DNA sequence: ATCAATATCCACCTGCAGATACTACCAAAAGTGTATTTGGAAACTGCTCCATCAAAAGGCATGTTCAGCTGATTCAGCTGAACATGCCTTTTGATGGAGCAGTTTCCAAATACACTTTTGGTAGTATCTGCAGGTGGATATTGAT
DNA sequence: ATCAATATCCACCTGCAGATACTACCAAAAGTGTATTTGGAAACTGCTCCATCAAAAGGCATGTTCAGCTGAATCAGCTGAACATGCCTTTTGATGGAGCAGTTTCCAAATACACTTTTGGTAGTATCTGCAGGTGGATATTGAT
């Protein structure tokens, strides 16, 4: 009846792994049995939040496969993910389409 | 001679992907970014935790360190939600032995 | 013989390039600049192709990033034309030589 | 040996046409003639600061090959953390 | 009757204050604003004397710095008068927002 | 004569900080703009400080709390320990 | 009998205390006999370097006691110390007298 | 009433070698302490990373060196690297 | 140019806030002697980096042309700087108690051990399938007149 | 407001590259469940040092006046955009060679570990004195005339 800690905690993300990586970086003398459960959840939680916003971007561009450009549109269009990943560069991500107003043509009537 | 085992979070990010978008795939590049993302956030927290434990003469990182570190590192609504999902998975794991 | 007015093709290119994610520096010229600069730090060095590509990704990202700030500085001066002094104001305020 | 051919002026491989493409992605509409040289300079500083650190790791490891991980650890140190090349 | 011209006292205040290190916000009104903002995060808090003093040193340091980069932004637009748009440009390029 | 606390940070105080930062001439709109910035700073810093306090099971925010805060906000302060 | 590791490496900085802080800083499982000597030295050197320049700034201002104002003037007027501490504030440091040119008065007969 | 260790003893020793007739305010002494802690953490930490990057369980003087190369600017680096290598040699060469 | 109104410098004094100097006691460094752990030294892989080269698209270099942007000019009206108070807030100093922090206790929870089980990462294969890029062809967008 | 040049869009169509997928399967993880200590929550106090609070004291809110700044309108020269033309370099796809990362086994140095012996460093105290302003008067700077 070997019963995964992940399964015990109700998680996809691998608690056993997260306990072993906390040990091997040391980070402290001892690691509480709850630490690697709480952390594996927070990690699962954040990857979920991104994948949902990325998938949405993929769907928005008529794609079935999330590429880097998608992940980038997700992270940069979300105010809170943008700040978390403010000092991170996503390879092959590009930038958000954004032309300063003052740069747009003004050859039409419009303003009287 | 047998190439050495280079473990990733790929298996788990994929399981989660199918939970949120059952019909959506992910490129090996995008799965790359998603691995480096977990690895990054793992350290940031484990770090803040490591420090925080020290700052209070504690030799043991508990789920109480993990949580403070998450309130310090995540902004507003990501923190609230990440703290829920944490507390919950812990409260469960406790009562699930 | 028809002619797009100054700045219409520019705007066309802004849309084109902000839409894409391909690297804008030719690969080989960039690989030589990498071997040139490194050699000058340490001789007989070798580079994993991924190490060269990692650098190119960071560099383009940095530059695109700088150019956004530069453009802001130009505009701040009531211009539309980026000049060295914009790049310099950008890099001063960034703390790259504050 | 063959001794490698001599590397010089490779900064001029960052063509005027590649520097405009980059400025376009940064949403730039009009570019002064003096920009291309200025940018070559800024790029060269950036590349140096990263390659130096990268090679510092390569040497510390006692390798003659710079890895992708050496560049990533270097970019992270410079506060230019890069996703998509390991770590 | 005697009268110094616009900017002359200003220059004098610059020289005077660039020479000193004393804090430039009165202590009490700073202490109130700190305790107020904190109350929105935890109630019935107490503050070590040093903790407020730490906050004030950091806080004034920060602003003085931002006034440098602001003033460089004003100057960049051929002005000698700092305006909000200048504080705004500085905080954008610093990465503090937008 | 009740007045907001943020308005306790007076035009002459803000003028003095601007002077140390080498500013000659000050638009009238600066003083509010400045208070708004100063508020966001303190929010960002104090939040983190208190978070340390609450971790330590204390009701007294310590210099060290602020300093540790200021260090993870990238504004590292020498002269208050650590 | 009992020699100081400090006195052995010929340092004012405490090679004992540096070793202890490296063990109990969660930096790695193991710490070589040489590392805490090397480090102690690097901290001493850098301390020496700053105090030197500060001392000089206290002498420039007719003063025998170094204050924060002296450490700020030392650091921010040295190109290499200023880069190292570019992200640091010195409480009671102030700033370097510096007034942008364009803000100085017209002047001269012309 | 518990012992609050500092570096203020060894700052003051290093002051008197360098300016034997120069003093130091408490406030300056505090900045110096922040300074030493600050650089201590910066070096120890980069050395921690290096050890991990190379699957080494041990921070040696070799790590402290690479670290000092990566964290210190040009001339500071050289002169620290020397001052270090010397102190280590002096310590080895001491029965 | 003068002349004065005010700011600025410099030399000297001196009380005390804040150094330096002194002392004793104990935490934590160092000495001693086992008890583990590690990270090259040598000896082989296979990988992947280097170089080479051939073919050809694909982008770069260059010269011409002029649209329109930059920067200079001049100016009017607006907007902050300067300036003097007495009143109002801050500051200064001293009292009582909140709470930090010192300390001992003890047990739930963490580490260490050595088995047992399962998993996830792999190499090997097959096997599908999303979409890159190419073609018409219908549909904006732009710019001149 | 017309129309012509040309860029854009979009929706199909192939043939892969890269994804998904069937194991095979097995070395390393993960985990099961004893036997440790042993970290730190908990409870108690004492003694800092923090909030308060009322006297002492010195900045700042206030309105007027106009200096000179900003921003507006104009214009000219020239810079930088666009585009046509010619063609050099990079890109793409192999190959053969080998340089060198990356693995696996001995262990002799190298740290860790448990104990003991001593002492350097702290924290109370006990004095000493650098200099922060205070004064006087000489001189510089500024601004009106
Ligand atoms: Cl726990
Ligand atoms: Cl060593
Ligand atoms: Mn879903
Ligand atoms: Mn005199
Ligand atoms: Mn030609
Ligand atoms: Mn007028
Ligand atoms: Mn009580
Ligand atoms: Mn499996
Ligand atoms: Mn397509
Ligand atoms: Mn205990
Ligand atoms: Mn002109
Ligand atoms: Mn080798
Ligand atoms: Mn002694
Ligand atoms: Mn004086």
């Amino acid at each position: 009846k070997a019963k995964s800690r992940s399964s015990r905690a109700g998680l996809q993300f691998p608690v056993g792994r997260v306990h072993r990586l906390l040990r091997k970086g040391h980070y402290a003398e001892r690691v509480g049995a709850g630490a690697p459960v709480y952390l594996a959840a927070v990690l699962e939680y954040l990857t979920a939040e991104i994948l949902e916003l990325a998938g949405n971007a993929a769907r928005d561009n008529k794609k079935t496969r999330i590429i880097p450009r998608h992940l980038q549109l997700a992270i940069r269009n979300d105010e809170e993910l943008n700040k978390l990943l403010g000092g991170v560069t996503i390879a092959q991500g590009g930038v958000l389409p954004n032309i300063q107003a003052v740069l747009l043509p003004k050859k039409t009537s419009a303003t009287v | 001679r047998k190439r050495s085992r280079k473990e990733s979070y790929s298996i788990y990010v994929y399981k989660v992907l199918k939970q949120v978008h059952p019909d959506t795939g992910i490129s090996s590049k995008a799965m790359g970014i998603m691995n480096s993302f977990v690895n990054d956030i793992f350290e940031r927290i484990a770090g803040e935790a490591s420090r925080l434990a020290h700052y209070n003469k504690r030799s043991t990182i508990t789920s109480r360190e993990i949580q403070t570190a998450v309130r310090l590192l995540l902004p507003g609504e990501l923190a609230k939600h990440a703290v829920s999902e944490g507390t919950k998975a812990v409260t469960k794991y406790t009562s699930a032995k | 013989p028809h002619r797009y007015r100054p700045g219409t093709v520019a705007l066309r290119e802004i849309r084109r390039y902000q839409k894409s994610t391909e690297l804008l520096i030719r690969k080989l010229p960039f690989q030589r600049l990498v071997r040139e600069i490194a050699q000058d730090f340490k001789t007989d060095l070798r580079f994993q192709s991924s190490a060269v590509m990692a650098l190119q990704e960071a560099c383009e990202a940095y530059l695109v990033g700088l150019f956004e700030d530069t453009n802001l500085c130009a505009i701040h001066a009531k211009r539309v034309t980026i000049m060295p002094k914009d790049i310099q104001l950008a890099r001063r305020i960034r703390g790259e030589r504050a | 040996k063959r001794h490698r051919k001599v590397l010089r002026d490779n900064i001029q491989g960052i063509t005027k046409p590649a520097i405009r493409r980059l400025a376009r992605r940064g949403g730039v509409k009009r570019i002064s003639g003096l920009i291309y040289e200025e940018t070559r300079g800024v790029l060269k500083v950036f590349l140096e600061n990263v390659i130096r650190d990268a090679v510092t790791y390569t040497e510390h490891a006692k390798r003659k090959t710079v890895t992708a991980m050496d560049v990533v650890y270097a970019l992270k140190r410079q506060g230019r953390t890069l996703y998509g090349f390991g770590g």
